[PDB]
């Protein structure tokens, strides 16, 4: 089929962790939920500024 | 100039010098029918120019008042030559059918027709607790008309215009087979109706493929020494008539 | 894929084309678009008419029938169902139908069969699981008389056996029609003469469905409504026509009242003042 | 057997699934299939179709043709407005009934242009000039033909080409509105003006009428699938 | 386990399914096959197969070899009609109980030709000539040997050769027909007549018997399987 | 087995996204709905003129 | 698996029609019915004569 | 059909679990998706922006801007706490409602450092040096400047550079600690001195607003979803 393995989230057994999956329906809705998805980017909100700051330098000069 | 045409079927040739192109069906030309879609085993007749030509019917009179009017086929053409004449002695029947509707005024009369071929144009009864008789749906090439008000007939077709003696709006008419006759503009329309039907072929007397409706939205009208007679003419010519089932002529 | 046209960006014009003017007799619906009429600006139109589909407009489950029978033999009540199949009896999908003149395809027919125990003094029961059987009889088998006739014996006829607590029994059915394609209207008769039987009844004969408890008898009254759903599926249509206007009357003709084309209002200039600062 | 986990939504019954089943006629032989006329594959190639328009809706005319008369007349009618509607395929009276909104009534949201073509059904002699305008939501419904001028509009003018189409643009805020319209989808209005007048020669009516068509553009589209509200029953029907 | 989702239909009982299930008779060892004479693969080798008609079917032979007997006699008897009905494979008393028309009434629906084969049983000295006419749907039965020789029609000369064949040919409006045809589904009607007489020698019988064979074409078939109406009960046998 | 892989409606969060299938009746009519068959044709009702009409041409001239 | 893909019975949209089966039980009596094995051989019933009749002449001669 | 075997917890409905089902509105065209601006991916992105402390929670401010304020004052006040808490960042009612701990309250493990931004909003003409000390649990809060001195301190210099940031790093026994902490979870407290004093020109206020700031850092993380204790009802509202 069109079955996709995926990496499994880390367990109590740590330091086969793979499972998979099939979509049997036609509409994109009825998918489970996208629990694997970890995109970052707080710039937008921590440091929306338009002249880039260097930590290690004065915040005004 | 497209305005000006001219059709030949058979015998008979229809000219026009102000016409509005040509409808043709649901896209589709008649044609006859193929091996791989028959189902009468016998060889079929095809009598070709014989019932393949133009049938004028009994014309009709517009009048500032007129409703509208409708033709059942091929039950209207039963007496039309050698087109009804295989229609009594054939069981199965199948056709094509070109309607040209005529009518002409001057520059200075309004006034807009809407030709229409609808399909299994099955209608109500004037009392909706009775039935309809056959007698009133379709009378030969008599034409049976519209009413602007409604009726009350036993088991008489319910005229009233503003439902089409359907139950629906006939302004949504215009998703069937059809042209106006706007004459202004116009002086005739054509439709060149191929064969609907969910089934090859047919009986021709107990079955009314379809129904020609000729309803006017816009009032004809004029001025006083205008002339008042206006006629509609409707004239249909068969196409690619195929028969089978040759017995004994039905008794009508 | 079923995408929807795109807006082409449009300029200044000065020209004799005339996409503007047309001529309604010729009975051709005008082509034209906004960009012909007006300055646009590019638009990649990604809207779909994917739910316009016949296949999805028509493929949903509607209900088509409802009877009940009841389980007992007391008075003159019906212990087991029958009917003459056919879509004429629910205006909703039967509209929808009649929105063409031909239709062809499968059909998925879902039951929901729920029963109850009529009201009274002293009913206190313990009856098991109701079983139901619903059994088709296409056109010609033998009909049966009561809840014990022979013909549920279902040799040949197709049937579901059915207890309450389990999901609504389901099957699919074929084209069964005799004809091309399924006929939603038919303005002729039964008979050469003309007469007789005018319209669908004249033809469609899909057989009668017929329904019952399989239960022996219950100590006190009880009753089972039974609903039947169609659902069209692997559709085909043709000869698209007006909507019903007028309200159905009979669920054998197109018999109906003059009715209106529409709502009214004041005069063709009024449109209500929305805008009051 | 293997080892399964039933989900919520088991056996259940949503009238709009989609899953397999068994056939209870087994090996059934289809009756074969016919080319037949006139073919539908989406119901939007309807709404394509130009319906004509009871724009003269008013109680006296609900059930005769002077519904979808739009009469003009000869002489002075400067300043006054031929006739004016919301912009509601589905909801507005108006267009409520055709092909077009009759289509919509089955769905919830739509989204497209809208063609408005009008046909002059006066005589040959007849000549005028009409301002078809266009205003979206925003401002007051144009009182004067100053104010209709400023919005999208159409100068036709009367002569061999009979009809004249006016284009309504999709210019919404959301991509799609509701067919329930509310103020928020508000789509607009329609107004109709004398650009100049009807001047007819002598022996001629003065009265002509105006039909209106409404159809969908390539543009066009509907999207919620919904039960129409203008079918109704109070029992099973017999 | 394997997350999943019963779907409508589950857990019932439909006569006419048809998937797997465990055997109660684990590794039961059948008894070897043999190669038996006349296998049927198909109902429609039966429906092929001709079988006596009992045209004759009045009251008073309804239990006697006079039902299969279709009589002709010697002398003067032009514009009358041998015998005639409807063509009702499996609806048509004459033809609902023969082999052919006993299995359409185990369906619903059924297409294809019919070949009636005819056979005179008079003495090797009679002769004679018969006008066997099919006439489709559409007219009244032919009241004369003129309107019956219009349809389809065979001129069945008595000789050497004792059967003749009338095959009646599918000329149906619709691909299939009901077994339970009613006037929509009509098939026709079949009429014998004389086509000149049957004469004879002295010292020979006068009256002779005519049998009649029905069965189905190559192009024959059911399709709607369904319970026959011809047996029923009242309560288990014992 | 007989599976095949088709794509799914687009999600309401696009801009893996396939389904699997497998038949198990062996009737036709077994199978489920076509809900992806997106063909159109409006020619027959907007157009069914014998003689095409140019959209920025007169229609009668 | 043991798979075996079959053709499905033609459908009320013709002109991906096939089935997947797979046998789970050891017994054959246990496997669905042959609904689609299509011989014929009429002649045992309906020519079963020792001598070739051809349809074009005389039975006797 | 395939055998199969039901394991425990079928037909259940766990409100997180996460299996497939079936759409109630097939072929949906979902509305085109638009790119705007200020996505969020994680809630760590906002636990990461500085939110104003109300360190100054005492009853009488509870309601206004004084909440946040946190006076410090010209002349000898050596010896003298400016302020103090501990910290949780959930629990604590100083940040219990910061953006950073309001998040916190829906989970119940936390992680990482915190970075405590203060800010002079004296006049530019007042100067002076405070003593930002962190003392981890263990020992009774530092009631001296030497005592809170010997803990993780910071100096802050005001100047041209208002903000001074005093990152609290992760100093505990566990990786993490519950955001409902108790003396086992103890993180420490936050105590301010007066490193020298707050010297000011004449002409010039004594007394100056120092805010407040408080945000995770790159190496935070909350990890146990729970409800929220700051929103309830007593009926469905209307
Ligand atoms: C096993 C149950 C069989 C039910 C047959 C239903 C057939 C429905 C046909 C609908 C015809 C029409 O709507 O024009």
């Amino acid at each position: 089929m069109g079955a996709q393995v995926s990496t499994q989230k880390t367990g109590a057994h740590e330091t086969i962790i793979h499972y998979t999956n099939i979509n049997y329906y036609k509409d994109a809705a009825s998918n489970s939920a996208n629990r694997q998805d970890f995109t970052q980017d707080p710039g937008k909100f921590t440091e929306p500024v338009k002249d880039i700051m260097i930590k290690t330098m004065p915040a005004l000069n | 100039s497209d305005r000006v045409r001219s059709l030949t079927l058979g015998n008979s040739t229809i000219t026009t010098q102000e016409s509005a192109n040509v409808v043709v069906g649901y896209g589709r030309w008649p044609e006859y029918l193929r091996d791989d879609e028959a189902t009468a085993e016998d060889q079929p007749t095809q009598p070709d120019v014989a019932t393949c030509r133009f049938y004028t019917l009994e014309s009709v009179q517009w009048e500032k008042n007129s409703a509208g009017w409708w033709w059942k086929f091929p039950e209207a053409l039963k007496d039309m030559g050698l087109f009804g004449q295989n229609m009594l002695y054939h069981y199965l029947g199948r056709a094509g059918y070109t309607i040209h509707v005529q009518c002409n005024a001057s520059k200075f009369h309004q006034g807009c027709l809407l030709v229409v071929c609808v399909p299994e144009a099955e209608m109500g009864c004037s009392q909706t607790d009775k039935e309809v008789a056959a007698m009133n749906l379709t009378k030969g090439e008599a034409a049976h008309k519209f009413e602007p008000t409604k009726t009350n007939g036993e088991h008489t077709v319910q005229s009233i215009v503003c439902n089409a003696g359907m139950g629906v709006g006939v302004g949504n008419l215009t998703i069937y087979p059809h042209q106006w006759i706007n004459l202004r503009t116009n002086n005739c329309a054509t439709i060149v109706m191929p064969y609907v039907n969910s089934v090859p072929m047919d009986n021709m007397f107990r079955h009314y493929n379809f129904t020609l409706m000729v309803i006017p939205f816009a009032p004809l009208d004029y001025a006083a020494q205008a002339s008042e007679y206006v006629p509609v003419t409707v004239t249909i010519a068969p196409m690619c008539a195929e028969y089978n089932g040759l017995r004994l002529a039905y008794q009508q | 894929i079923a995408r929807v046209a795109d807006t082409v960006a449009s300029g200044p014009s000065n020209s004799t084309s005339i996409p503007a003017l047309t001529a309604v007799e010729t009975g051709h619906t005008s082509q034209v678009e906004p960009s012909d009429t007006m300055q646009t600006r590019h638009v990649k139109n990604y809207h779909s008419r994917s739910e316009s589909t016949v296949e999805n407009f028509l493929s949903r489950s509607a209900c088509v029938y409802i009877e009940e029978y009841y389980t007992k033999d007391q008075d003159n009540v019906n212990r087991y169902m029958s009917w003459t199949i056919n879509a004429r009896r629910m205006v909703q999908l039967r509209r929808k139908f009649e929105l063409f003149t031909y239709m062809r395809f499968d059909m998925e027919i879902t039951f929901v069969i729920t029963s109850r125990q009529l009201p009274g003094t002293s009913i206190a029961q313990d009856m098991p699981p109701l079983t139901h059987q619903i059994m088709y009889i296409p056109p010609g088998g033998p009909v049966p008389n009561s809840v014990t006739d022979f013909a549920w014996q279902t040799s040949t006829n197709p049937s579901i056996f059915w207890t309450e607590g389990n999901a609504p029994p389901r099957m699919s059915i074929p084209f069964i029609s005799i004809g091309n394609a399924y006929s939603n209207f038919y303005d002729g008769w039964s008979h050469f003469s003309q007469n007789g039987v005018y319209g669908y009844n004249a033809l469609n004969n899909m057989g009668k469905l017929y329904a019952r408890h399989v239960n022996k008898d219950t100590p006190y009254q009880m009753s089972s409504t039974i609903r039947v759903y169609f659902k069209p599926k692997h559709i085909r249509v043709w000869v698209p026509r007006p909507p019903r206007l007028s309200p159905y009357i009979k669920s054998s003709n197109v018999n109906f009242n003059p009715t209106n084309l529409t709502d009214e209002r004041s005069s063709i200039t009024y449109v209500p003042d929305t805008i009051r600062p | 057997g293997l080892p399964v986990l039933n989900t919520p939504g088991s056996n259940q019954f949503m009238t709009s699934d989609d899953f397999q089943s068994p056939s209870a006629m087994p090996q059934f032989d289809v009756t074969p299939h016919m080319d037949i006329p006139g073919e539908v594959h989406n119901l939007m190639e309807i709404a394509e179709v130009d319906s004509v328009v009871p724009v003269n809706n008013i109680k006296a005319n609900l059930q005769s043709m002077d519904a979808y008369h739009i009469e003009v007349n000869t002489g002075n009618y400067q300043g006054e407005k031929i006739f004016a509607f919301q912009m509601q395929p589905g909801l507005e009276s108006v267009f409520k009934r055709t092909l077009m909104g009759e289509i919509l009534n089955y769905y919830a949201h739509w989204s497209g242009s809208i063609k408005l073509t009008f046909t002059f059904c006066g005589s040959a002699m007849a000549t005028g000039k009409l301002l078809l305008a266009y205003s979206p939501p925003g401002a007051d419904v144009p009182a004067t033909r100053k104010q209709a001028m400023l919005g999208t509009h159409m100068i036709w003018d009367i002569g061999l080409q009979s009809s004249c189409v006016l284009c309504i643009p999709w210019i919404s805020q959301t991509h799609y509105r509701l067919v329930q319209q509310d103020e928020y989808t508000s789509a607009g209005n329609v107004t109709c003006w004398y650009q100049t007048g009807i001047v007819v020669p002598p022996g001629t009516p003065n009265k002509c009428v105006v039909l209106c068509f409404a159809s969908a553009c390539n543009d066009f589209s509907v999207r919620m699938l919904r039960d129409t509200p203008f079918i109704g029953q109070t029992a099973l029907l017999q």
